[PDB]
């Protein structure tokens, strides 16, 4: 959840497993399209699933 | 003399075998359903969001 | 590691230290962590006393006979406790 | 029964590349090293070392 006010902005934190980000974001109950390209990772091995 | 590893060094998915009773704990694998029921009072009608 | 003096010719418990007390662990707990006497220890002449952590003297000590054996006359004991587990160590020496 | 100590060996060092891992390791005496795998298949492995 978020706290919201008249104009302002916010910013979220994702994490995915697609070559590019093709999804929908509900706020509220509005929907919105977000599209862009995806770098590959760097690392070799981490410590989680 | 011929013992072998024990059990608890080969299971798959990565389980933790314990006794007093037989056990295993922590696995990971398959899909789970769920149904479920929510209280009345928790929702909050359209005209105060 | 822990060190007390006992004299000679004791007459079955008089008193050597408080053990729980020196060692900050502290009293109407360790009742449950399951105090107790490690069976490679226990000369024959001491007793605990698991409820108030007190050292005992069960016979009349004699310097002829134990120090016989171990010419530096000392005694030794050890104790240890679970949840999570200890080990500790005592020594008593026979004076004059 | 009773209470006993035992010892604890020196930390290895790891190496990482594309799906795999190194280990270097240092032993003075037989020590033993065991590894499985997380999926349907278990693969097990069990060695004594000595040595780097």
């Amino acid at each position: 959840t978020t706290h919201v006010t008249a104009v302002g902005s916010i910013t979220l934190h994702f994490s995915t497993s697609s070559p590019q980000a093709n999804f929908i974001v509900s706020l509220c109950g509005k929907k919105s399209t977000c599209n862009a390209e995806c770098k590959p990772p760097a690392d070799h091995i981490i410590g989680e699933p | 003399n011929n013992s072998g590893r024990p059990l608890q060094e080969t299971a798959p998915f990565g389980c933790k075998i314990e006794v007093e009773p037989l056990r295993a704990s922590n696995c990971a694998y398959g899909h789970i359903p769920i149904s479920i029921d929510i209280p009345d009072a928790a929702f909050v009608r359209s005209s105060e969001s | 590691q822990l060190h007390y003096t006992v004299q000679e010719e004791q007459e079955h418990g008089t008193f050597v230290g408080n053990i729980a007390e020196d060692l900050g662990l502290d009293i109407t707990k360790l009742s449950a962590r399951g105090f107790q006497t490690v069976p490679n220890s226990r000369t024959p002449y001491l007793d605990l006393n698991l409820e108030t952590g007190v050292l005992y003297v069960n016979e009349k000590i004699d310097r002829e006979q134990i120090c016989k054996q171990s010419p530096s006359c000392v005694l030794h004991l050890e104790v240890f406790l679970e949840n999570p587990l200890e080990l500790f160590q005592v020594e008593i020496e026979v004076l004059d | 029964p009773t209470v006993c100590p035992v010892p604890l060996a020196h930390t290895p060092t790891v190496t990482k590349w594309f799906k795999g891992i190194t280990l270097h390791l240092t032993a003075m005496r037989p020590t033993l090293l065991t590894t499985r795998k997380l999926g349907l298949r278990a693969d097990a492995t069990a060695e004594w070392i000595t040595g780097s």
